Order: structure tokens, then C-alpha cells, then sequence
């Protein structure tokens, strides 16, 4: 057994770490909408911490940086995250050392950053290459209307209702 | 886990080990690593013959970039190309993995013999948006992504980033 999940609706982040590859105001965009994304579908809600712990603790890095699995420099892994739960649980992870940019023309911060959350909701890895929860970096080339996969939406629904 | 698959040349030459083998068994969690570990037996070798292995390692969980074996084992045989660390073989949910009779014949090649041809002059340079950018002479543009919308395509499945003369990296077919 054991399918991970918030078992509160209203749930908190934070950013802590912040990007030079964008500015302080365009990092926070980003990660606006990557919840909205999940927010509109579902009964969550998210609130911005700055100080303290948040549920899912936003941050940017390097190697090794506090738990067991190191980033890897430019490329290959871009971002990671993890299901559900107290402490490190919920949080997510990005790899500095990639370009990440408010547009496609490089690494998307959204998009990458959305798939992580449905991480952080408690989502695995889908199969199906349209959805979001799709492991590899789709890129694509009008943000304008990217939309969540129905694989993405029944299993954030299958969870949260 | 978000990933940039590579393709396979750049898997060959960022490898410390290539080799063919079997998925036996299920995977074993350790807890004190946070990796979990599949028997495998080798059934032959193409990189690292600086050493005779038979476990792989991978991250326990899928969020956090961990491989999940989705065969059960025909006795497929995998190409598995990934980092030995601290004499561990390592595998990603980003490495390049996928089962041997699936390659093309000009992917078999390479894996062989060619890939190793460009290893450390050229550079496979896998484009995201189509501006794109070459970096110089040794990089190749890897648009299968962008064009055919999976890595899984005809540069990557045909073609190798070798040089010409020196300074000129370009596709070129195996
Ligand atoms: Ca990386
Ligand atoms: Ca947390
Ligand atoms: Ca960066
Ligand atoms: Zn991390
Ligand atoms: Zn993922």
C-alpha cells in the first residue's frame, strides 16, 4: 500500500533559493501559475510563506545540496521533487545549472516547475508523452496555450476530488 | 523528475560503463543510501573495461529521478549506459536505457565501434527552441525533439556527430 497525499486542502510554499538566470519578479510568475495550474482543478489551495516552513519549500541548486540525490551540472536531470509529507517531503528542487528562462528559449521555469509540483501533490510519472507528469522536458512553443493532459487532471482528481 | 534525454552518442561518451544485460529479479530498497539496486548479469561489455558487475543502482522513488524496470524480463537484454560511482554502476530515470533488439543496426554500430569515432572532439547539442544556437564546428544540432517531437528519431536512430577534419564535427551516417 501507500498513496501519498495532502491530507489538508489549504496548503503553504515558499521560495527560498532564487535563480540569477531570471529576475526575483519573473521567478515568482512562474511558480504562480505552476500551482494555479494544479489550484484550478482541484479543492487546493496554496499561500506564500517567506520566513520559516513552508509545506512545499521552493529552492535552486547545485550538486549536492542537502539530501541524497546530488544534481548533475548542465543538463540531463533539470529538476526533481518529492510526494507528500512532512519535511523534506513536498519540496522541490532546481538545478542552477541550467538556463532557466520565462519563455522557451531554453530551460522553461513553468513548465518545468509544474510538472515538479504535481510531484509535491503526490502525482507519479505518466506514460503518456501530452501530459504533463511526462518526464521528459517537452518544450514547447506557445506557453499561451499549453494545456494540462486529461491523465494529468484524473490523477490529481483521483486524489484530491 | 524532469529530464533532457541525450542521445546516444553523448549517453556512450558521458558513460563510465555500456553494456548489455538481463533484469533479474525485483529491485531492492536500501534505506541509508535512498537508492535502490537491480540484480542484473552482463552479457557483454562495450565501455569501462577498467573495471565484472552485476547490480544497478537508481534512486528509490520516480519523483526524484529513480528508474523503474517496466519489462518483466523476457530475458530482454538492455543497454544500459550510466556513471560508476564509488564502484557502483548508476542509472537515471534520464540515462539511456532501452532494450537491445529495439536499437537500429546503426545504433548497434556505434555502440560497438563508431560512437566512441567523435567521443571527445564533437558534441551532440540537443535544441529545445528553434532559434537554437551552434556553439561551433564540433557541435552538432540535435532537432529530432523539436521536428519529429520525440528524441526517439532519425539523427538519433541513423546518424553520429563525427568530425570531417579537425575543428568540423557533422552528422554523418553509420
Ligand atoms: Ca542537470
Ligand atoms: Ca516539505
Ligand atoms: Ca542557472
Ligand atoms: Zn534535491
Ligand atoms: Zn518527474
Amino acid at each position: 500500500p501507500g498513496i501519498p497525499k495532502w491530507r489538508k486542502t489549504h496548503l503553504t510554499y515558499r521560495i527560498v533559493n532564487y535563480t540569477p538566470d531570471l529576475p526575483k519578479d519573473a521567478v515568482d510568475s512562474a511558480v504562480e501559475k505552476a500551482l494555479k495550474v494544479w489550484e484550478e482543478v482541484t479543492p487546493l489551495t496554496f499561500s506564500r510563506l517567506y520566513e520559516g516552513e513552508a509545506d512545499i519549500m521552493i529552492s535552486f541548486a547545485v550538486r549536492e545540496h542537502g539530501d541524497f540525490y546530488p544534481f548533475d551540472g548542465p543538463g540531463n536531470v533539470l529538476a526533481h521533487a518529492y510526494a507528500p509529507g512532512p519535511g523534506i517531503n513536498g519540496d522541490a528542487h532546481f538545478d542552477d545549472d541550467e538556463q532557466w528562462t520565462k519563455d522557451t528559449t531554453g530551460t522553461n521555469l513553468f513548465l518545468v516547475a509544474a510538472h515538479e509540483i504535481g510531484h509535491s501533490l503526490g502525482l507519479f510519472h505518466s506514460a503518456n508523452t501530452e501530459a504533463l507528469m511526462y518526464p521528459l522536458y517537452h518544450s514547447l512553443t506557445d506557453l499561451t496555450r499549453f494545456r494540462l493532459s486529461q491523465d494529468d487532471i484524473n490523477g490529481i482528481q483521483s486524489l484530491y476530488g | 523528475c524532469t529530464c533532457v534525454p541525450p542521445h546516444p552518442q553523448t549517453a556512450f561518451c558521458n558513460s563510465d560503463l555500456v553494456i548489455r544485460a538481463k533484469f533479474v529479479g525485483t529491485p531492492e530498497v536500501n534505506q541509508t543510501t535512498g537508492y535502490q539496486r537491480y540484480e542484473i548479469k552482463m552479457t557483454k561489455m562495450y565501455k569501462g573495461f577498467q573495471a565484472d558487475i552485476r547490480f544497478v543502482y537508481t534512486p528509490a522513488m520516480e519523483s526524484v529521478c529513480g528508474y523503474f524496470h517496466r519489462s518483466h524480463n523476457r530475458s530482454e537484454e538492455f543497454l544500459i549506459a550510466g556513471k560508476l560511482q564509488d564502484g557502483l554502476l548508476h542509472i537515471t530515470t534520464c540515462s539511456f536505457v532501452a532494450p537491445w533488439n529495439s536499437l537500429s543496426l546503426a545504433q548497434r554500430r556505434g555502440f560497438t565501434k563508431t560512437y566512441t569515432v567523435g567521443c571527445e572532439e564533437c558534441t551532440v547539442f540537443p535544441c529545445l527552441s528553434i532559434p537554437c544556437k551552434l556553439q561551433s564546428g564540433t557541435h552538432c544540432l540535435w532537432t529530432d525533439q523539436l521536428l519529429q517531437g520525440s528524441e526517439k528519431g532519425f539523427q538519433s536512430r541513423h546518424l553520429a556527430c563525427l568530425p570531417r577534419e579537425p575543428g568540423l564535427c557533422t552528422w554523418q551516417s553509420l
